[PDB]
């Protein structure tokens, strides 16, 4: 009807339709704090708002003017909450409220209310059919947005919806290799299908990862997902990783790869590797060169590597104090 | 020497942080850029103008503007209006972290206000006549708490409380946000905060919420908002404090968890981000640095020997420098990062994080950092809580003088 935003929109106590009802006055106390200065437009809709709520007035004007608080401040979750309630009492249609929320959700999509709203109304409609077309327009304007992702997995999840988010995973890694959103949602689809203990997955997983590093070797999401995807498994059961990491050493070094290495040495040292000290050294050399040139940011994390590989990895480490 | 750089941030080395996109630009490096290039104006501004840098905390700026917010708010809060005790938080916490008194006046008058904030049925809700909710009703008994007043305690109607706590209980271990709202990790921190706060904990409330915390922990090695979701600050934060609360840090990987929130400082800018790839934020100086603080503590609680017994694992000094230099506005208040506007939720946690960065503390321990001139010290804060760690030991104390409800 009338648009919040329409410049024929008139306040509510100038309605003609709102007359039998008198509106509800903020009880912020005789002395208040936090007291905000509402606009003429916002104190006048919620002022109304409060008298349908006081009154649990389930009326199609009721319903409207919902529209309008929401539009005021989407974050009012008493307001959704009401508005839910009004849905099901004057049995509105569903897929018309579905296409509202898609209008409101493109305007203001970092909004917790906003989504959960969708959600309630995918369950109740148990139609998840329009929702990966939805959220990928979305995440086509903020390819990052963590409510977008949140819902995404939730409609995969309940409605069984895997088949071809691996693809769309693949075509955003494209668009952006360093978008850790996408990275995350990777291994959400394979750990719920293939898993990764399939070798051959595993191993697609880990040469595509070293690919991407090769091509980009400063983006930290790759370096991350390479280490995640090995790391429950203990990084020192993969003999031949160290050996091809010192290989990008020369050409595609940075402090990630150093801090791999460190890693995978911690592991080695773990696992009671051949060579513990020759092992022990060249992590603590690495440490150093971390916290004192390459990654001095964390040098007081590196320090406590260094510190804690020695204090349980030198030779001496098992000796008692009387030798 | 001479030649030398007090600070971390211009040396010349510094420049040696500066993104490499490795000829390869997507959106995300574009923005990084962006951010770089207009913090290192900041940084260079000294050199530019030929002054010797100078990092001051504009105390009493940042007093005017809390001292009036306190009280009223321009229609820019409109959008907060759902939000009312965490303004009262946030601006209450910022005076408390300035060591500025709260007039027993001010007091009393919040105290009422949050009175009516609170619902019939327990819990508080985000103003006067709206539903409870977990995230204002843990912003009010912390802003309750730093008051610390009995008439402050007074104001919790602790039966109602856990019976709101109880009603938004799941069977898979995690918490509502409210009736009809949305599941995450925050809602178990909320309730786990006002709960101990409070002495409101029966053996049974917090069945299987560390379990479920512990689910959202992710390959990255933080943790997300619910199980699957990439690794965040914010929650990670909630998570981990909230397994402090319940004594379960155990349940966690920590030391993936350390890997991870150490990778957060953004090596040029020296503040944190909120995940892997994104851009910096003065309100992860809390959120991701007051996770440094829990994490040594567990890890000392476990024997762990290679903790340092004088700093904390990130860089203090760093931080400092980004949120004194990069995120004061020059009329009050503190921001998200150069270019952003000013706001009392920034204020809030941008100082926290300046006092985590100052303030070291394990036991019988302490060593102090301060970054600038030497009035630029705050008031240490609880990690866990994010109120003034007198407050939690006044209150706690003062709260278990009363049986938990139902005995
Ligand atoms: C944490 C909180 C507290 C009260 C009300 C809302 C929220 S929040 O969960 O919606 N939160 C904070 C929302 N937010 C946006 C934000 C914070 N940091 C960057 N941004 C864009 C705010 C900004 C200013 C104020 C004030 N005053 C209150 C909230 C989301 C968020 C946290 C961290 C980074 C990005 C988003
Ligand atoms: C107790 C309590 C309520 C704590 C709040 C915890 C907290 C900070 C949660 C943040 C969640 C969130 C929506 C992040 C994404 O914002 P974004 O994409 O605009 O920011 P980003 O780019 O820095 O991830
Ligand atoms: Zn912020």
């Amino acid at each position: 009807f009338l648009s919040l935003d329409s410049p024929t929109y008139v306040l509510y106590r100038d309605r003609a339709e709102w007359a039998d009802i008198d509106p509800v006055p903020q009880n912020d106390g005789p002395s208040p704090v936090v007291q905000i200065i509402y606009s003429e437009k916002f104190r006048d809709v919620y002022d109304y708002f409060r008298a349908v709520l006081q009154r649990d007035e389930r009326s199609e004007r009721a319903f409207k003017l919902t529209r309008d608080a929401i539009e005021l401040n989407a974050a009012n979750y008493t307001v959704w909450h009401f508005r839910r309630v009004l849905l099901r009492s004057l049995q509105k249609d569903l897929q018309e409220e579905m296409n509202y929320i898609i209008a409101i959700i493109e305007e203001q999509p970092k909004n917790y209310q906003v989504w959960h709203h969708r959600r309630v109304l995918v369950e109740w409609l148990k139609d998840p059919s329009q929702e990966l077309e939805f959220i990928a327009d979305i995440l086509n304007q903020d390819a990052k947005n963590y409510h977008a992702w949140q819902h995404r997995q939730w409609v995969i999840q309940e409605f069984r919806l895997w088949d071809n988010e691996l693809q769309y995973v693949d075509q955003l890694l494209k668009e952006d290799v360093r978008n850790n959103s996408v990275w995350n949602q990777r291994h959400f689809v394979i750990s719920n299908t293939t898993g990764y203990s399939d070798r051959a997955v595993l191993e697609r997983e880990v040469q595509y990862t070293l690919e991407m590093i090769k091509l980009v070797p400063h983006n930290e999401s790759a370096w991350n997902y390479l280490k995640g995807i090995l790391q429950d498994r203990g990084l020192s059961r993969y003999p031949n990783l160290l050996n091809q990491l010192l290989d990008l050493q020369p050409s595609h070094s940075s402090p990630y790869l150093i801090a791999f290495l460190v890693d995978i040495y911690e592991d080695m040292l773990e696992n009671q590797c051949d060579n513990k000290e020759d092992i022990l050294n060249k992590a603590l050399e690495l440490c150093e060169i971390l916290a004192k040139e390459k990654d001095t940011i964390r040098k007081e994390y590196w320090r406590y590597i260094g510190r804690s590989l020695q204090s349980k990895h030198s030779r001496e480490s098992d000796i008692p104090a009387s030798v | 020497p001479v030649w030398s750089e007090p600070l971390y941030s211009l040396r010349p080395e510094h420049a040696r942080e500066r993104l490499q996109d490795d000829s390869v630009e997507t959106v995300t490096s574009i923005e990084q850029a962006k951010v770089e290039e207009k913090i290192q104006e900041v940084f260079s501004s000294y050199k530019f103008n030929h002054l010797v840098p100078r990092l001051v905390l504009q105390r009493e700026k940042h007093f005017h503007y809390l001292k009036r917010g306190l009280r009223q708010l321009t229609d820019a809060y409109e959008c907060l209006d759902a939000s009312r005790p965490w303004l009262c938080y946030w601006i209450l916490h910022s005076l408390e972290l300035l060591d500025e008194p709260i007039p027993q006046i001010v007091a009393t008058d919040v105290c009422q206000f949050l009175e009516l904030c609170q619902s019939p049925d327990g819990g508080f809700g985000g103003g006067p006549g709206q539903y409870p909710h977990l995230a204002p009703t843990y912003a009010a008994v912390n802003a309750l708490c730093i008051i610390g007043t009995e008439e402050a305690y007074n104001v919790i109607n602790r039966e109602k409380l856990l019976q709101y706590l109880y009603s938004l209980k799941q069977p898979d271990g995690s918490f509502l946000m409210h009736v009809g709202g949305e599941v995450d990790v925050r809602s178990a921190y909320c309730a786990a905060s006002v709960a101990s706060l409070t002495n409101i904990i029966t053996p049974d409330l917090f069945e299987g919420t560390a379990e479920w915390i512990a689910r959202c922990q992710n390959w990255e090695g933080g943790i997300g908002g619910v199980p699957g979701m990439e690794a965040h600050g914010g929650y990670t934060f909630c998570g981990l404090a909230a397994l402090v609360i319940l004594k379960k840090e155990r349940s966690l990987n920590l030391k993936s968890l350390l890997q991870w929130v150490t990778s957060r400082q953004m090596r040029f800018e020296g503040g944190f981000q909120g995940r892997c790839n994104k851009l910096v934020d003065g309100c992860y100086s809390f959120w991701q640095a007051g996770l440094l603080p829990l994490l040594h503590r567990a890890l000392h609680a476990q024997g762990d020997p290679a903790l340092s017994m004088s700093h904390w694992m990130f860089h203090q000094q760093a931080l400092q420098e980004y949120i004194l230099m990069c995120c004061q506005c020059p009329a009050g208040g503190l921001l998200d990062k150069p270019g952003k506007s000013r706001d009392f939720y920034h204020t809030c946690y941008c100082l926290s994080g300046l006092s985590i960065a100052q303030h070291f503390g394990s036991g019988a321990m302490l060593h102090d950092v301060v970054m600038g001139v030497p009035e630029n010290v705050l008031q240490p804060t609880h990690p866990v809580y994010n109120i003034g760690p007198d407050k939690v030991i006044q209150a706690t104390t003062h709260f278990l003088q009363k049986p938990v409800p139902g005995f």
